[PDB]
């Protein structure tokens, strides 16, 4: 069992606070000082902080960056741990992993979202790009929420397709791309669930 | 930081962690006890269920009248009162079975021929089977490709003529019907499980033997069920006119166990059958436990005075073997289950070792008895016979009788006390002290085997009490007419002698359990009384106020899509308020069609008990919303012909549109037709096999009902308050094919729920797969035993 | 300081035959006590992180066998004698001398095993569809490419956006695409591709 | 015998196949057998099924191959495939 279940995240504007809570649960919660980590999109894992056990003296380490604006709650009364936000800005965009140990990092958690960013529920434009000339496709243009899925002919083809995971451009509004491959009309579909846009394009030299 | 502090404690930890995991692993491996979920019988006299064993224990009385008349014995030259004459018996009385003459080939996949063909005693084991699978409330059907064990306990004997010869009709099937290794092979092959199928023969001890088998293929983990069992009978004197030349056999054929006139061990006939489980197991699943194995051990007796002189020493050995497995004392065990096969030099060697073993520790005497003063010898069934005989004591709570004690022997010593013989009853309460026993089992072949059983943990206790007003249906099938009639006079008459049952329990119990069979019968009775009228109205024949009706090979429905003329609908709160199915799927497409069209659900769907731009989008919604209520209710649906309004019904449950995309395309077609006034799916106005990804804008009676049915799908489920064009349709279900039923979902103003009850009796009365776990899931209702499967049997029988 | 652990990068597999990642140190890692103060992790595609071995050679409950750890203070290794399709991810060593741990490193990785292939290349010019307005976006694209690892540049530079997908599963092959964006003064006249698999660079303009 | 009447003669052939099964399978009375049910269920195999279409030949004359019972699960498709044959 030992289960954690992590709560809390969601998106806030730059310069703002926020409540992360670590749920220890199936397991005497009395000496076993756990500690938070963070893993950025596209990177390694790196280490936040640890808070030690009431037993040693129940103090706190951070490591840089964050000194500043991070800092921890024990609640022994519940079990829980809580990580609390200070003043949060665009690169600290991560999910974040709570887990039990100090030194031997023990079972870990489930992991949350939280992203930092200023933009608003913009829908996409629709990218059809120019044939091989067969590789034709469709990227997509900017849109600022993560959910958006894409097709062709409502989903009649299945061979070829090649959607890539979006990025991140200077304006914060992210890019989607996907393609085919056939010899020889084809219409590809998008949907936006935050904007409700979807739309159907066809291309044809 | 953190120096020689934290950083060993988290090792230290987590080697404990490590530690104490492994040491549980070999713990669970080593000694995990197993559990009895249900026991089948067949024992000599009118015994055939084990509450008739456990009336006839407690009442005292013995099952032994003759011998059998059906099975064209000579019966006159077997006893010429000169014992040395050649074909002269010794036993002028028996205990026999009056059932192995009949079978009913016609139940299981089986030609009459073969079936004439076929050895009495697997005949016996695939009912055994059979019966205990219902009794442990597992619907037979439901054990397929899975892994389960089988093992028998038989004695190979002989049953028709050589196959040197051969027959007339039967020859090719001569050498199946007569082989050990069938007996396990037929049942795994017709209920087609894939553990392990074993056959055993060690003598009169190959029963417990073979749970003794089975006890450890679970342990291991090869398999995850094991139905242990044995049987022995006897189509042919000859085994009493061999054993006759050895002096062994009482004349009358009876069982006096540690009595001072002892004179032989008789012989009967019988079969027993136990299905294990391991206790996580069958607790985590919520199967019922009746007692619990933990220990268990097979021995030989080595080099004696002959192959049928008994030993002590290996007695002893195998006891304390047994008690040493199961990790327990010798003042743990209150009663013991002796062999007493009542003969001359057997008894004293069998008292001193039970002696020696048990009673040199001990402060309480210890009780000892033997089922064969009842029932007498009955060969290879004997062992698990004992073990039904204490699980039901226990259970019960009483000690039953041993018969012909009351003059005790002479060549055994009893000035020590520790052993009192059993002669009269015995309470036995529940205390703080849990009940155990242990049963012992000889060979003449040389192999010994002992058992220790324990009684179920007391954890069942602390049910709560739940009412309700939803009334539930109760359905009842068989593979014959006369199945069903006897099915239903039965269900009756164990209704009428038990009273205070609710009809919950009843109707859960109906409910999944007994498979689904071609002849099907089902209804909903407000109380029990009228229960009783209509089940003693199918008893007669006439078949009113329910809904019958073969079905053979089939299980899909088709739902279909009526237009205009369910009008005036009957409007019902009650579904959208007591159903949440509806006030979930019809409050979310409702809050779907609201900002578009500006009527509320408020204003008539509150509803005036006492127009084209209003109804169509309702009635749409309502229709969504009551095809999501019957797809989770476990009927699935098939290809659409929904007509008019039912072609953007049948887009919506096909996956063309979504909910509120599909209401906004209906509230606009709706705004657009009130102004001229004043998942595979078939196509309606073309007739075809269509995608559901066409329907667009664009887009917005025979020959297709014709087609579904040639294409295999023969009943049609229309979704409507009032059922429209079903006279129609029933006209062509005679015009040509098979035949077509229609079932109605409402009737005029019938709202309430019953009329949901009726429609689900008659979906189910014609080969409708219906998941009954759905539409019971939270009333708090338990298991109950009922009556297992009625047979018809016939005469087959092959002389020599 | 730190003893700066590595790994030997990437490691492709096969089901059937064992592998091994070893682990190097510059400073021994053997406590006074008689422990090795070195421990594995494991993570796996979209999942939270994994402990497979503690303390130089342990294993932990829960662990699926196969995985043995063996070494002395200073070439610690971790081997497996049977690879499976499922135990594929990053594979991180760590050590715990010193307190204050900020990384976990780069780690290895692991997929699977495939014959070297060829990939294509498809230029796609910058129409005058939905770009319209004042932008340009420019994609060559690329697929097939067994194993990973290539690079694509422009030339008659400086700013791209490249996105790679997962194997495609069955097949084993990745797929690249890459895309350059400019305002308004393009049509002043090709990215290149180079694969180890593959022959001299090619390109294709316009 | 094969005088090749109006269609009523398939109700004949009817008639023969409810027989010819019956004296193969050692029922009594030829009545019982289920028109619906296939084979598979009334027990038939390699051995029961192959002079059952021997001596289905010999009263009909025609040739019908090995996999007949897997070709006509029940009477009704083997009689309505037996009438289409000849004629």
């Amino acid at each position: 069992e030992v289960q954690l279940v992590q709560s809390g995240g969601g998106l806030v504007q730059p310069g703002r606070s926020l409540r992360l809570s670590c749920t220890a649960s199936g397991f005497t919660f009395g000496d076993y000082a756990m500690s938070w980590v963070r893993q950025a999109p596209g990177k390694g894992l790196e280490w936040v902080g640890f808070i030690r056990s009431k037993a040693y003296g129940g103090t706190t380490e951070y490591a840089a960056s964050v000194k500043g604006r991070f800092t921890i709650s024990r609640d022994d009364s519940k079990s829980i741990a809580y990580l609390q936000m200070n003043s949060l800005k665009t690169e600290d965009t991560a999910v974040y992993y709570c887990t039990r140990g100090g030194t031997l990092f023990d079972y870990w958690g489930q992991g949350t979202l939280v992203t930092v960013s200023s933009a608003s529920t913009k829908g996409p434009s629709v990218f059809p790009l120019a044939p091989s000339s067969a590789a034709l496709g469709c990227l997509v243009k900017d849109y600022f929420p993560e959910p958006v899925t894409v097709s062709w002919n409502s989903g009649a083809l299945t061979s070829g397709v090649h959607t890539f995971p979006a990025v991140l451009q200077s304006s914060g509004l992210y890019s989607l791309s996907s393609v085919v491959t056939v010899p020889s009309t084809y219409i590809c579909n998008v949907n936006h669930k935050p904007s409700n846009t979807k739309v159907d394009k066809k291309v044809e030299p | 930081a953190s120096t020689d502090s934290e950083k060993v404690a988290e090792y230290l930890r987590r080697a404990t962690l490590d530690l104490r995991a492994a040491r549980q692993r070999i713990r669970e491996l080593e000694g995990e006890p197993v559990a009895v979920v249900a026991m089948a019988c067949r024992l000599p006299g009118g015994v055939s269920t084990p509450e008739e064993f456990w009336e006839l224990l407690s009442e005292g009385r013995d099952a032994v009248a003759g011998l059998p008349t059906d099975r064209g014995w000579d019966l006159d030259s077997l006893f010429h009162p000169d014992p040395t004459r050649s074909g002269t018996a010794h036993q002028r009385g028996g205990g026999f079975l009056t059932e192995a003459t009949a079978f009913d080939p016609a139940f299981f996949g089986m030609s009459p021929r073969e079936a004439l063909a076929v050895d009495p005693q697997q005949r016996l084991m695939l009912e055994l089977s059979w019966e205990v699978l219902e009794r442990a409330g597992i619907p037979p059907t439901s054990l397929q490709a899975s892994p389960t064990g089988v093992f028998v306990g038989l004695i190979p004997q002989e049953y028709g003529p050589r196959l040197a010869e051969g027959g007339e009709g039967v020859e090719g099937y001569l050498m199946t019907g007569t082989t050990t290794s069938v007996a396990s092979g037929r049942i795994a092959y017709t209920l087609g499980l894939e553990g392990p199928a074993i056959s055993v023969d060690t003598a009169c001890s190959s029963s417990l033997v073979a749970v003794h088998l089975a006890c450890q293929s679970l342990r291991r983990g090869e398999s995850s069920l094991a139905m242990a069992g044995g049987v022995t009978v006897m189509p042919t004197p000859g085994m009493l006119v061999d054993f006759s030349r050895m002096n062994s056999l009482a004349p009358d054929g009876r069982c006096k166990a540690f009595s001072a006139g002892a004179n032989g061990f008789g012989m009967a006939e019988g079969a027993g059958m136990l299905l294990l489980e391991r206790l996580s197991d069958a607790r985590r699943n919520g199967h019922p436990v009746l007692a619990v194995l933990r220990g268990t051990a097979v021995n030989s007796d080595g080099a004696s005075n002959g192959l049928s002189a008994p030993n002590g020493r290996a007695q002893v050995r195998v006891i304390q073997q047994a008690l040493a497995e199961s990790g327990l004392g010798p003042a743990d065990i209150d009663a013991v289950e002796a062999h007493g096969t009542g003969t001359r030099l057997g008894d004293p060697i069998e008292a001193r070792a039970l002696f020696e073993a048990y009673g040199r520790d001990r402060e309480q005497p210890l009780h000892l008895g033997s089922v064969k003063s009842n029932l007498g010898h009955t060969q290879a069934a004997a062992g698990v016979a004992g073990v039904i005989k204490m699980v039901l004591a226990m259970r019960a709570g009483t000690l039953p009788r041993t018969l012909h004690a009351s003059e005790r022997s002479k060549e055994i010593d009893w000035s020590s006390g520790a052993i009192s013989l059993l002669d009269e009853p015995e309470p036995w309460p529940a205390g703080a002290r849990p009940r155990r026993a242990g049963v012992s089992s000889f060979g003449i072949s040389g192999t010994n085997a002992h058992a220790i059983i324990e009684e179920a943990p007391q954890v069942v206790e602390g049910e709560r009490v739940e009412a309700g007003d939803v009334v539930a249906p109760w359905v009842l099938s068989a593979s014959s007419a006369e199945g069903l009639r006897a099915q239903a006079a039965r269900l009756a008459a164990h209704l009428r002698e038990h009273p205070g049952q609710d009809p919950r329990d009843i109707a859960y119990s109906l409910a999944t359990g007994r498979a689904a069979l071609p002849h099907r019968a089902a209804f909903a009775p407000v109380d029990e009384s009228a229960a009783l009228r209509v089940l003693d109205g199918l008893a007669t024949g006439n078949a009113d106020g329910a809904a019958v009706g073969t079905s053979r090979a089939q299980q899909r429905a088709v739902f279909v899509f009526p237009g205009q003329g369910w009008q005036w609908a009957g409007m019902a709160v009650d579904l959208l308020d007591t159903s949440p199915v509806f006030a979930a799927a019809l409050r979310e497409c409702a809050d779907a069609l609201e900002p578009h069209l500006d009527f509320e659900v408020i204003p008539f769907l509150r509803a005036e008990a006492a127009r084209v731009d209003v109804v169509q989008p309702v009635m749409f919604a309502v229709m969504v919303s009551l095809a999501s209520m019957w797809r989770a209710h476990g009927v699935e649906p098939a290809a659409v012909i929904g007509h008019s309004q039912g072609e953007i019904a049948a887009a919506c449950v096909a996956g063309a549109l979504s909910l509120d995309d599909a209401a906004r395309v209906v509230a606009l077609r709706s705004r657009v037709i009130a102004t001229m006034p004043g998942v595979p799916f078939f196509s309606t106005v073309t007739g075809r096999w269509t995608q559901p990804d066409e329907l667009d804008a664009g887009y917005w009676f025979a020959d297709a009902v014709r087609a579904l049915a040639e294409q295999g799908y023969r009943t049609f489920l229309e979704v409507s308050a009032h059922p429209i064009l079903t006279a129609a349709i029933e006209e062509i279900g005679d015009g040509s094919g098979a035949d077509l039923s229609a079932i109605h979902s409402l009737r005029r103003g019938d709202g309430s729920l019953a009329d949901f009850g009726e429609a689900l009796s008659r979906a189910f009365a014609a080969g409708v797969a219906v998941d009954w776990e759905s539409v019971h899931l939270g009333t708090g209702a338990r298991r109950v035993p009922l009556p297992t499967y009625p047979f018809q049997r016939e005469r087959v029988w092959l002389e020599p | 300081d730190v003893v700066m652990t590595q790994s030997p990068l990437s490691l492709p597999v096969t089901p059937g035959e064992p592998a091994s990642i070893s682990c190097r140190s510059s400073q021994s890692l053997l406590h006074s006590n008689g422990y090795n103060y070195l421990d594995w992790y494991l993570q796996k595609p979209g999942q939270s992180p994994q402990l497979l071995i503690y303390l130089g050679s342990n294993r932990a409950s829960g662990v699926p066998d196969r995985f043995s750890g063996s070494g002395s203070g200073t070439d610690f290794t971790l081997k497996i004698s049977r690879v499976e399709a499922e135990d594929v991810g990053v594979y991180y060593c760590m050590q715990s001398l010193q307190t204050p741990r900020l990384t976990f490193g780069p780690g290895t990785k692991v997929d699977i095993k495939r014959t070297v292939a060829a990939p294509s290349v498809f230029i796609f010019p910058p129409s005058d569809e939905q770009l319209k307005s004042g932008t340009a976006s420019v994609v060559c694209l690329l697929n097939n490419f067994y194993p990973r690892g290539a690079k694509v540049q422009w030339k008659v530079s400086g700013n791209s956006q490249e996105s790679v997908t997962e194997q495609d599963s069955k097949d084993s092959t990745y797929s690249l695409s890459s895309t350059l964006t400019l305002s308004k003064a393009d049509y002043e006249k090709a990215c290149e591709v180079t694969h180890q698999g593959l022959s001299s660079p090619v390109t294709k303009s316009f | 015998l094969a005088s090749l009447p109006a269609p009523e003669r398939e109700k004949a052939l009817f008639e023969l196949v409810r027989s010819h099964a019956a004296a193969v399978l050692g029922h009594a009375s030829a009545e019982r057998v289920p028109a619906d049910q296939a084979f598979a269920e009334l027990g038939v195999d390699s051995l029961s099924a192959l002079e059952l279409r021997n001596r289905l030949g010999a009263a009909t004359g025609v040739r019908l191959p090995t996999t007949t019972v897997f070709d006509h699960p029940d009477v009704r498709t083997l009689a309505a495939h037996l009438t289409s044959e000849l004629g």
